[PDB]
């Protein structure tokens, strides 16, 4: 959004108001594709849109009934690099569709009324990945300009980043954009 | 011929008043720097230079004040005199005339010096800074344009 102070539509209207912008030069928007050049003072940083868990192993365990206690040894799983949750005994594979990292944590659960353990999915949800996204701050291009609430995609060292310029800053030196890579790619 | 210093107290205004630095009683000599200094910005990536934006900065420029009094008395009020009509006004506009230009810049006191290091009949001569407000401009009227059949 962009807050915007004009003089009332109506010339009979005297007063000067002030309004919120949600929108753009183009009613049906389209989607730009451009590049981005090295020398346009790059800045690369990852932002995370959705919040999901960090730990892609889990050492769950689960408590006894007669003993009302952990006594019971723990459950390991693991996520694959599709986004499905195994368990970690269950697994005959060579490794190539498992993480290249090994993040853990082990996780407490109590038996519910039923006594059934914790469904797969639940534990599943808990170590799903977090949406990992692209921001570039960079330079305005006089070549090819980048207003802000535009879709674009843009082509940064070899690699495709898609989304839209959320900010510009006019200052005195330069005139830079931010860029969001909305993700959704797959 | 010659180059011109002229210390305007309000140019563009009816409450003016003149010091000529160059012929007057109160003189100016040895500008420190008339040139400019500039900052460009340049930032390089695996040698390959890229320049931003040139921010042109204006440098303080330091006058040898002299003054040509007859007295003891004259030299000291052209002193009480020159200094605080610069100090009346806020900044003082400096006229730059040559045979080619008449370029001015607009002038706030830096620093004025007084000594007791005398010549004959009490004569001045002092170091005056200047803080550089716009440099180089020119006022010029402007008209209108008419269009003939
Ligand atoms: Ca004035």
């Amino acid at each position: 959004p962009t807050t915007t102070i004009q003089h009332a539509p109506s010339e009979t209207d005297p007063r000067n108001l002030l309004f919120i912008n949600f929108a753009s030069r183009n009613w049906n928007r389209k989607r730009i594709t451009t590049r981005v050049d090295i020398k346009q003072s790059v800045t690369m940083d990852t932002e995370t849109i959705v919040d999901r868990s960090a730990y892609n192993f889990a050492v769950v365990f689960v408590k006894n009934k007669a003993t009302d206690d952990y006594t019971d040894p723990p459950k390991m799983y693991i996520a694959k690099n599709n986004g499905d949750v195994i368990d970690y005994s269950t697994y005959h594979g060579d490794g190539t569709d498992l993480p290249d990292v090994r993040t853990a944590k082990t996780l407490f659960y109590d038996r519910d009324d039923h006594g059934n353990p914790p469904e797969l999915s639940t534990i599943k949800v808990e170590i799903s990945p977090s949406t990992i996204v692209t921001r570039l701050i960079f330079n305005q291009n006089e070549l090819l300009p980048l207003y802000v609430n535009d879709l674009v995609d843009i082509w940064y060292e070899g690699k495709l980043y898609s989304g839209y310029i959320a900010d510009r800053v006019k200052t005195e030196f330069n005139d830079r954009l931010i860029f969001v890579e909305s993700g959704d790619k797959p | 011929m010659v180059r011109q210093y002229k210390i305007h107290t309000n140019l563009d205004g009816t409450d003016d008043k003149v010091w000529d630095v160059t012929n007057g009683k109160v003189r100016f000599y040895q500008p420190s720097n008339l040139g400019l200094q500039s900052t460009n910005n340049i930032w390089q990536s695996n040698g390959i230079g890229v320049m931003g934006t040139r921010s042109i900065t204006q440098p303080q420029i330091e006058f040898k004040l002299e003054t040509f009094g007859e007295s003891l008395e004259e030299n000291y009020q052209l002193m009480k005199d020159f200094v605080n009509d610069i100090l009346s006004k806020k900044f003082v506009t400096l006229e730059y005339q040559t045979e080619i230009f008449q370029v001015y810049a607009d002038l706030a006191l830096a620093d004025v010096t007084k000594t007791e290091g005398y010549g004959k009949n009490g004569t001045f001569s002092e170091k005056i800074t200047f803080d550089i407000i716009t440099k180089w401009y020119t006022y010029e009227n402007l008209t209108f344009d008419k269009i003939q059949n």
